[PDB]
RNA sequence: UAGGAAGACCGAUAGCGAACAAGUAGCGUGAGCGAAAGUUUGAAAAGUACUUUGGAAAGAGAGUGACAUAGAACCUGAAAUCGUGACAACGACAAUGGAAGUACCUUCAUUUCUCGGCCAGACCCAACCUCGCCGCGCAAUUUCCUUCCG
RNA sequence: AUCGAACCACCUAGUAGCUGGUUCACGUCGAAGUUUCCCUCAGGAUAGCUGGUGCUUGUCAAGAAGUAUUGUGCGGU
RNA sequence: GGAAUGAACCGCUUAGGGAUAUGUGGCGUCAAAACUUGUGGGCUCAUUCUCGAUACGUGAAAAGGGUGUUGGUGGAUAUCCACCGGCCCCGA
RNA sequence: GUGUAGCCCUCCCGAUGUAGACGUGGCGUGGGGGUGAGGACGAAGCCGAUGGCGCGAGCCUCGGAUGGACCCGCCUCUAGUGCAGAUCUUGGUUGGCGUAGCAAAGAUCUAACGGAAUAUUUUUAAAUGCAACGUUGGAUACUGGAGCGGGGAAGG
RNA sequence: GUUCAUAGCGACGUCGCUUUUUGAUCCUUCGAUGUCGGCUCUUCCUAACCUAGCGCCGCAGAAGACGCUAAGGGUUGGAUUGUUCACCCACUGACAGGGAACGUGAGCUGGGUUUAGACCGUCGUGAGACAGGUUGGUUUUACCCUACUUGGCUGGAGAUUGCGAGUAAAAGAUUAUCCGCGCAAAGCGGAGGCAGUCCGUUUUUUUCUGGGUCUGCCGUUGGGUGGCAUGUGCUUGGCGCU
RNA sequence: GUGAGAUUGUGAAGGGAUCUCGCAGGCAUCGUGAGGGAAGUAUGGGGUAGUACGAGAGGAACUCCCAUGCCGUGCCUCUGGUUUCUGGAGUUUGUCGAAGGGCAAGUGCUCCGACGCUAUCGCACGGUGGUUCUCGGCUGAACGCCUCUAAGCCAGAAACCAGUCCCAAGACCGGGUGCCCGU
RNA sequence: UCGAAUCGCCACUUCUCUUAUCCGGUGGGCUGCCCGCCCGGCGCCCAGUACCUUCAUUUUCACAAGAUC
């Protein structure tokens, strides 16, 4: 018999199964399309989560009821020291999919990168690399590098770079992680002759994200979303509740299936994992590119709040500490928790609408305490509050 | 089917360089795909080894729109409960005809297993089988012997581009660069053909007459 | 109540409920109900002194005895089920089964060893069964063949 | 711990046209669910189908035949 | 033993085994046989439950239509009209 | 000379089958009357990649690094005479399975002593002897006089 | 239907389809397949209510009628009743019709139906009866196999074995006997030397050995120039060291 | 051949014979993507416009702009909820002689309360190309006319396939790379 | 360590297209006919077609008792 009345099903089949994801780091299943009139360029980075807080700006929107007018939009800060790149690979297409052809490595390689390759560095011989530094510079290593770089002209389709994170210029206490991440980048625009010149000037080099990113630009997250353990139907789906006098409790399904077929159908909700799930995400607006606060301290100041102040709240952010390098602020929230690492990457989608284009110009921005209801800006706002307190007396 | 090191190393104290059975490559342009199937199968019953290549070139009776719509009505069918057990819709050309293949013959024994594992199927034709001998034709198969000229056939290749397959365009590109390198080395090394052709024209007037008596009445030379 | 004669009877789940501290132990307010259980080690207790580890129980030796794998509710000691050493292999058709071979075992039975009752091949006779090659009878071969003109 | 007639022993191995069971091998043969009567319709008796034992005979054929032919009757689909 | 599968359909009816030949049914692969037989004729093209293809097995189909193509019959004139079949299509 | 290890040799015709009938010098078990053997140089019983014989029920030999005192062939007589199932009877064994659980009445801690229950290592201390028990002192807490207080009847 | 059979209908007749009604039958189940409705959840069908695109009208516009491809998506909140059904109020683009053992009780609930108590009406001499009304009336068990959801360990191509040899690899004394450019071209470039030993069926034979040595290059002794996000490594430029 | 073992039923040396196993990989990283899943869908307002059309009555729509309903994926800066931080304060009965400090009432009770978790009760985001169906046409015969059909071609639905997105080599990747070992 | 089954190979085959198509290509004359023109290999017993020389007793079949990897 049919059922008696309708309503929409609950979740979305596509992104089954609902299973822990295999690594921990955001990793870009697919590039941006490759259009070779365009100079070359890097198409993604490696950043890490550290906080919230929200801005003050105008919005220009004509037709709108906000037009010329100030609101209020949260942000997610996100940390990002300077890459470096340290090897090149090259991809031929055949009728089966994508086969790397070769890898050029670099010369001189740091000990954060050499110490992915371990599981205890510190107990080991930490003889990873040494055999080929013995032999990449001599007169058969030049040409076994030029062999190489040859089939790369001759035969790749695609040309990408090896790039890992620096965990050390990164001095946060509490994340523990000592071995740096590693990814891939792609290469776009140009042709492939012009793709590898731009990778050989860029080995054994530091690659910051102002040169890969631009303000009031778009980009897509991909991150693995904070993690639940095993969860019950309703948490893991949503499906509704139980009345009161049900026996043997109401937070389940009453029906999960007909007399036929005879078994349980993958379409039925169950309980099981809930989050640590890969997810990429679109159409995130760059709200600033910040700089290092050794070279420029007034991070947060802006052209009608001269206060001088840098992006870091009162007291710090919870569980993270002090943002120390450069860092980009984007609109809204992206996946994960704090202190994970994360993956930007150029936009997918048409950019051409007229929220996607605008241009971004911020008025305020919050650095109160986010313990408690913070209520001063600044460390001498609340000092002038609060007149000299029975310690500074003391002092006096 | 990467040698071990085990293989390594006893093949290196007998002395063994390089092996290859007994091998027969056959070129499917212009079959027609159920009569080309049905032939390859009993053969492979009877215990020969067969490679086959150009398998986007295969044909099909009767209308592109008619044995597209024939395809999608295999793909609606599926395992409700899981579709991961379901049966699986294979969208290249090579993989089809090892489907059509696979059901001429009894495939839940280990002698039909062990037929089709005999069999290698490839779109194009492949680096590693160019230089490997004269391809081969079945004469009951082919398309000027099948098919009266009037009727409308469709071609594999362009039947499985819309309904999955995504390498139409990479097989199309790596069929022109071995058009052009197979033209100009077969244009290079005439002058041996010419010259070998001259020898034995030569020949005839150097060797024993009664040996050429021989070869005029066997209608030889 | 004392004794006798016996049996084509049963042989410890049988024969009386009872081959034994059996109308007992146990059950029910009561009238009443009511079992299991061969002490069958050895001819003879000669029923394991003594050394050593262990709190003990026991273990490792030693000794009695023809036999201790006859050590104490101890003759014989089956099946179901389990442990261990060695070996045989085996995807996913639930296993089991039938037919016909083969690969490794087994050393069970029989035969032979200067003739063999073993294994092959070719040849001869009879019988049965095939193939090549050569033919015949019949107004079946005249609703036909040929020449010429209209 | 028992009540639209307690409990115990005995008549009592109460009767059941109804349900369940019924332990070695090979060989020669081999069915019926139809007729009549029965308070008969989930059962019997009775004829038919079958097996065993034969008796009296014959040997190419008596009192043979799910078949023809010839002759002579019957019939209302 | 055959009709893929089926108590009743088709063939044939049965001691343990060889050789030879058939019955029903078959000879593209599954699967033995035309390694796709003939030095035989015609007819048919069928877009989402996908043209058709072993009786019993209705175990899938009608009335009514088609200037699809291929054959006849009866009339007119140096091609035209009326009617009847075969396969296919709509009705489905 | 019906019936066999068929007295022997030729020849011809049949051979399946539920319920059911009948035949068999057909097989097997306990005991009686006869006849003939076997056994401590090892009977019955039990074990088996021990083979041979029979269409079959079965029979016989071999081995036991099993057993320790009885037993069988043939002709006849006799019967409490042959098991896979009866929600069958009485014993034993079994997957499930080291599983389900052992969750009302609030609760224990510490030092010393006792104890075989330790402070147990050969191949510095921790990473190689864990866990748990009674008494005494101290701490904490419960019953809260309709009491886990002190006395009796019935019953034991 | 102002006329006009066929925009939209269509009597008298006649040919079908469906199994969402109810009958007809009695094939399976009586040493038991839990019997109405609602709640919850998933999926399928199309005879299309809304959403996409079209043809046609007795389509001027607006609103509509009829038909075609199309089942991807959507299809409500309440009063009364145990109700399915029914009937009203309100919102909406729309409030379409159905199946899955008349889906779904080891998922719930127990209002109804259908035990035992009791009252009424009618019937019966009576015990009692009623597909008439009424009130009250235990809803048991998952730790097994599979299915589904998550979670880990681990072999394997003769899918465990054979030694049973197939590259979406290169391009040559049969891949051996050097590299770079070049079209599987034409053609053009570069390469340290000396002594022993140990083995050897020739073409300047293979190795192993020893010094003398010259680039590229390590690890170094220090020194100064510098770049990078600035405690850590690089580029320089010499020294003596393989 | 070589290195390990074994030959366990009625005793101990010694020798032999035979049977089994091993004789080559290991660890760590960056990737490919066959196959399977699959998602966004509707409404309103501005403007077009009191316009087209209509005698009047009346009365539309597309590009474009701005919001919202249902659904989906996440997040905790703000706002709200939650307190066994028994955090700070207050307050009742009993109790340690009073005060102080506490404690018992299975968290005595009241107020405020961080971190965390959480709500369309808060906040952010939700793409690109093809093959076709119905239908409308272009050339064009059959049939010296005509005809969107017979050959051929064009445009083209929320339908179908692929891209983006999720799992991913029992899909056995002769894809790459680092170091140790062996030959 | 291994005793094994398999018994053509080539740097003349190892390029492409067509079958309503000059079946190697390609012209002319008057529908179809006539007339023109130019251009797979080795391997099977003397390393080569001369007739020089070793084969045994492995004494009548037996996996080729020999090769290849
Ligand atoms: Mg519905
Ligand atoms: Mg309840
Ligand atoms: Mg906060
Ligand atoms: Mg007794
Ligand atoms: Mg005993
Ligand atoms: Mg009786
Ligand atoms: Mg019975
Ligand atoms: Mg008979
Ligand atoms: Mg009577
Ligand atoms: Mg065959
Ligand atoms: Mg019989
Ligand atoms: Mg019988
Ligand atoms: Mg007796
Ligand atoms: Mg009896
Ligand atoms: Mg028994
Ligand atoms: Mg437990
Ligand atoms: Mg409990
Ligand atoms: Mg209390
Ligand atoms: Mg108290
Ligand atoms: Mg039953
Ligand atoms: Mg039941
Ligand atoms: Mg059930
Ligand atoms: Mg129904
Ligand atoms: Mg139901
Ligand atoms: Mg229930
Ligand atoms: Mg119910
Ligand atoms: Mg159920
Ligand atoms: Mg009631
Ligand atoms: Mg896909
Ligand atoms: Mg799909
Ligand atoms: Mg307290
Ligand atoms: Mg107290
Ligand atoms: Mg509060
Ligand atoms: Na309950
Ligand atoms: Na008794
Ligand atoms: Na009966
Ligand atoms: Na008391
Ligand atoms: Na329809």
């Amino acid at each position: 018999s049919h059922c008696k009345f309708e309503h929409p099903r609950h979740g979305h089949l596509g992104f089954l199964p609902r299973k822990r994801s295999r690594q921990i780091r955001g990793r870009a299943r697919s590039f941006p399309k490759d259009d070779p009139s365009q100079k070359p360029h890097l198409t993604s980075f490696m950043v890490y989560k550290a906080g919230m807080t929200h801005i003050v700006r105008d919005v220009d929107r004509p037709g709108s009821k906000v037009n010329k007018k100030e609101v209020v939009e949260p942000v997610t800060i996100l940390e990002a020291p300077p890459m470096v790149v340290v090897g090149i690979v090259g991809y031929r297409q055949t009728p089966v999919g994508h086969k790397t052809i070769g890898t050029v490595w670099a010369h001189h390689t740091s000990v954060e990168f050499r110490r992915r390759f371990y599981k205890n560095w510190k107990q080991s011989a930490q003889l990873a690399f040494t055999k080929r530094k013995q032999f990449a510079r001599t007169t058969e290593g030049r040409l076994a590098e030029a062999r190489t770089l040859k089939a790369f002209e001759k035969k790749a389709d695609i040309i990408r770079v090896v790039a890992h994170t620096q965990l050390r210029k990164l001095r946060n206490n509490r994340v523990g992680v000592k071995k740096a991440h590693v990814s891939e980048i792609q290469i776009n625009g140009g042709t492939i002759a012009q793709k590898i010149e731009l990778a050989k000037s860029l080995l054994e080099k530091e690659v910051r994200i102002d040169s890969v990113f631009q303000q009031s630009e778009a980009c897509d997250v991909c991150a693995v979303t904070k993690g639940h353990g095993f969860t019950g139907v309703v948490k893991r789906w949503g499906v509704a509740c139980l009345p009161r006098k049900t026996h043997r409790g109401l937070r389940k399904v009453a029906c999960i299936g007909a007399w036929h077929p005879s078994r349980v159908m993958y379409t039925v909700a169950r309980a099981g994992q809930h989050g640590y799930h890969h997810r990429t995400h679109l159409n995130k607006k760059i709200y600033q590119l910040g700089r290092a606060v050794s070279m420029e301290p007034n991070q947060a100041t802006t052209a009608y709040d001269l206060t001088a102040k840098t992006i870091t709240p009162m007291g710090g952010f919870v569980g993270y500490g002090t943002v120390r390098n450069d860092y980009v602020m984007l609109k809204g929230s992206v996946a994960g928790p704090r202190r994970r690492v994360i993956t930007l990457r150029r936009p997918m989608a048409p950019q051409t609408s007229r929220k996607l284009t605008e241009k971004i110009t911020l008025k305020f921005i919050d650095t109160s305490s986010k313990i408690g209801h913070g209520r001063f800006q600044t460390k001498k706002e609340k000092s002038q509050w609060y007149g000299p307190l029975k310690k500074d007396r003391i002092r006096r | 089917v990467l040698p071990s090191r085990r293989s390594l190393n006893r093949s290196s104290r007998k002395g063994f360089k390089k092996h290859r059975p007994d091998i027969i490559v056959i070129d499917l342009k212009d079959h027609v795909l159920g009569r080309a199937a049905a032939i390859v199968a009993k053969q492979l019953l009877l215990g020969k080894k067969i490679t086959v290549v150009r398998c986007e070139k295969l044909t099909i009776a009767g209308s592109e729109i008619r044995n597209k719509i024939k395809y999608l009505q295999f793909l609606r069918k599926r395992k409700l409960s899981n579709p991961k057990l379901g049966p699986f819709h294979h969208r290249s050309p090579s993989d089809v005809f090892i489907r059509t293949v696979r059901s001429m013959l009894p495939r839940y024994t280990k002698r039909g297993q062990r037929a089709l594992r005999q069999l290698v199927a490839y779109e194009g034709v492949p680096v590693n089988v160019v230089r490997t001998g004269g391809r081969v034709v079945i004469p009951k198969a082919q398309r000027h012997n099948c098919y009266r000229n009037e009727r409308r056939f469709t071609v594999l290749g362009n039947m499985c581009k819309h309904v999955g397959w995504k390498y139409s365009d990479v097989v199309e590109k790596l069929e022109a660069a071995r058009i052009e390198k197979s033209g100009r080395h077969h244009k290079k090394m005439e002058k041996v053909r010419v010259a070998w052709k001259n020898a034995r024209k030569e020949a005839l007037k150097k060797m024993p007459q009664k040996n050429v008596e021989v070869l005029k009445k066997f209608g030889l030379a």
